[PDB]
């Protein structure tokens, strides 16, 4: 929430990081909490993460 | 702001360095004269005039605070008189007179290393003034500093005991770094040698904590050079041509959190340089 | 006024040592402090550290003193360290836990 | 004189923390100008006086310094700060035994986090900011082999870089000295790892005390700071000028 809804941060200063823990949370089974990220974020992250990968983890 | 300061010395200014908390502003002139101004909320207030000196002053650097009020200046007449305030009045405090040639730089080492202060002479010779207090000061002269002539010292800030290092530039169109041995003894480790002319004022760059040393250097031509060392194990300098000036280029100085660099030279001009993203130092004024 | 002899005998100063005594238990110290500067007028009986904040070598002139803890064995100048220990209950030297105002209580 | 360098008419200067001495030729004596660039500078005296640090709440330190950097504008500092509002919450400690929980610093939010955010404050040089995240993050921080190694990844802060930490902390300390709020300096400097009875009251000084070396009587401070605002002799009677004699 305060990463997305907010002389300031570079606009795509965490993407990286969203997706290091898009990652993290599938990698270890919680599937869940990455698609509920994925679902609510829609296209600030959608571009970023692979579409294969995506459709892994919503099947 | 600006708080313009009237001088009112009888010569051309050679120098003018305000103190560690900025209150307290000193000038330095060919009139043999060093005045000490109060700038405070943008004053004028005389507080000394020294005069001590035989020859014109050309660089006065103060002393860390947690040492007390301490002025040093070095002048053309081959003496350097330091300067300690007592009692709300300024007197002279020492006398050193260890150089045949006139001293033209002097800096404080970091208040972590003690009280030193080193004095680059045009001689070639280089004497650090520890401090052993009870008013005694003893001098660990590096002779044969350069072969012409050392024009400027710089020290390195207290990087982890504590190696103590300094950067030195003579008229040898060169830049000598130095560090004390465990016995004591200053020992010259690596030469830099990429200006074609005298290395007129070298300025090592405050240390923020990061894991790279940086060191700007201006020559006689008119070349400023950027040297990074990004490993400390590997001490490898590369020199990075911050800007070719038209004319000589005197002194330069670094910020606090060495990121812009205050290049002055002898064209009258003074330009302020801040690193881009890219790696290219760029102008700002 | 009284005469040496007189003063020196065990029974008056008996008195002078209770009195204080008593003038201490009603915590009238400083009013108990002017009757010892008074008795040692008349009878001939009587009884470099860096600050912490500024890192300064040795009304408003109290402020020079130096405040030497003796838990920590800490101090500064009595400014300084009020001025520090005004807000914050510890000792300003980093690594050091002691409370040297609230520890005398 | 043919190996002394040139006069220098013209010279520039940081001097103080945010002024810059510069001197121009004239072209009777040259001028010396005192210019402000504290818009220049990436630390803020403003907010070195409006930060706090206190090592029993860190939530609340957070919103204050968040708080006083939009007083100040700093979008960024806002957002940083809400950010270890957030990342430094008491219910995220790390468990003593590894297998109950991933701790909070393998979360890429968490030691990911901080080493970006100071990558980002590295380049920028902010040293305030700096020092700042590694005494906030470090605050919180107050079979065998595996258990090491797990201490050593359950910390925001890396311990493979606590001296950069210091290094920061140290630099801002500082900084902070020269802008003159000694206590900002000593506040910050706590969070670096690496390192007789009173003449007026009559009871035993074991904490703060001010003896006279003139003569050697004293006590608690304060009974000091009350007895000597209106008197000026030793309070034992002894005539000394404590005040005159001490106060050097
Ligand atoms: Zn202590
Ligand atoms: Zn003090
Ligand atoms: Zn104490
Ligand atoms: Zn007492
Ligand atoms: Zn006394
Ligand atoms: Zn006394």
């Amino acid at each position: 929430r305060i990463i997305y809804c907010s002389s300031r941060l570079p606009p795509d200063f965490f993407g990286v990081l969203v997706r290091d823990m898009l990652h993290f949370y599938a990698e270890q089974g919680d599937v869940q909490m990455a698609v509920s990220v994925l679902i609510v974020l829609g296209e600030r992250v959608r571009k970023d993460i692979d579409e294969q990968t995506q459709e892994h983890w919503y099947t | 702001v600006i708080n313009t300061v009237d001088t009112s010395h009888e010569d051309m200014i050679h120098d003018a360095q305000m103190d560690y908390y900025g209150t307290r502003l000193a000038t330095c002139s060919s009139d043999r004269s060093v005045k000490i101004f109060d700038v405070r909320n943008g004053g004028q207030i005389l507080i000394a005039d020294l005069r001590g000196h035989e020859g014109p002053v050309w660089q006065v650097a103060w002393a860390h605070p947690m040492y007390g009020n301490i002025l040093a200046s070095c002048s053309y007449d081959r003496k350097v008189i330091i300067w300690r305030e007592e009692n709300g009045t300024w007197e002279k405090s020492h006398e050193h007179a260890g150089h045949d040639s006139s001293v033209n730089s002097v800096c404080w080492a970091p208040h972590d290393y003690g009280l030193i202060l080193a004095c680059g002479s045009s001689d070639g010779a280089i004497s650090l003034l520890t401090y052993t207090g009870e008013g005694q000061w003893e001098v660990k002269k590096i002779n044969n500093a350069h072969t012409i002539g050392c024009n400027a010292v710089s020290w390195a800030p207290a990087v982890v005991n504590y190696i103590k290092r300094f950067a030195s530039g003579g008229c040898d169109n060169l830049i000598k770094l130095w560090k004390e041995e465990e016995d004591g003894q200053w020992k010259e480790e690596q030469k830099l040698e990429a200006h074609s002319d005298w290395v007129r004022d070298v300025a090592w760059a405050p240390s923020i904590g990061l894991p790279t040393s940086t060191i700007a250097s201006c020559s006689q031509d008119g070349r400023v050079f950027i040297w990074t060392c990004d490993d400390a194990s590997s001490n490898t300098w590369s020199p990075k041509l911050l800007h070719k000036f038209n004319d000589v280029v005197w002194h330069v100085s670094w910020s606090i959190t060495a990121n812009i660099l205050a290049v002055s030279g002898g064209d009258n001009k003074v330009t302020l340089w801040k690193e881009s993203v890219d790696g290219q130092w760029v102008c700002i004024s | 006024g009284s005469p040496l002899d007189v003063l020196k005998d065990e029974r008056v100063q008996y008195w002078i040592e209770n009195y204080r005594n008593l003038l201490d238990a009603w915590r009238f110290w400083h009013k108990r402090a002017e009757f010892d500067i008074h008795r040692s007028k008349l009878d001939p009986s009587s009884k470099l550290p860096r600050c912490a904040l500024c890192l300064i070598n040795m009304l408003a002139q109290f402020n020079n003193w130096f405040t030497w803890c003796h838990n920590c064995r800490h101090g500064g100048h009595a400014g300084h360290m009020l001025s520090w220990f005004r807000d914050h209950a510890e000792c300003p030297v980093s690594a050091c836990t002691c409370k040297c105002m609230q520890l005398d209580t | 004189d043919a190996n002394i360098p040139f006069p220098r008419t013209s010279g520039a200067r940081f001097c103080g923390a945010g002024y810059l001495v510069y001197f121009t030729r004239p072209m009777a004596a040259g001028k010396v100008i005192i210019q402000d660039i504290a818009c220049l500078l990436p630390v803020h005296k403003s907010l070195g006086e409006l930060y706090i640090l206190n090592v029993n709440d860190i939530q609340e330190t957070c919103q204050k310094n968040a708080a006083s950097a939009l007083l100040v504008g700093r979008k960024d500092l806002v957002q940083v700060w809400s950010l270890a509002t957030v990342a430094t919450d008491l219910c995220l400690g790390p468990k003593s035994d590894p297998d109950l929980e991933t701790p909070w610093a393998r979360h890429p939010f968490g030691r990911q986090l901080l080493e970006s955010l100071l990558a980002h404050y590295c380049r920028l040089r902010d040293v305030q900011t700096l020092a700042m995240l590694c005494s906030v993050f470090e605050a919180q921080s107050r079979r065998e082999r595996e258990r090491d190694q797990h201490d050593k990844n359950k910390r925001l802060l890396d311990p493979a870089n606590t001296q950069q930490f210091d290094d920061f902390k140290k630099c801002y300390g500082e900084i902070l000295y020269r802008w003159g709020l000694r206590e900002k300096r000593a506040e910050v400097l706590k969070f670096v790892s690496c390192p007789f009875q009173c003449a007026i009251c009559h009871v035993a000084v074991r904490g703060s005390s001010n003896f006279c070396l003139t003569c050697g009587h004293g006590g608690h401070t304060s009974h000091m700071m009350e007895w000597f605002r209106t008197q000026e002799v030793c309070p034992t009677g002894c005539g000394c000028h404590c005040l005159l004699e001490s106060t050097f």
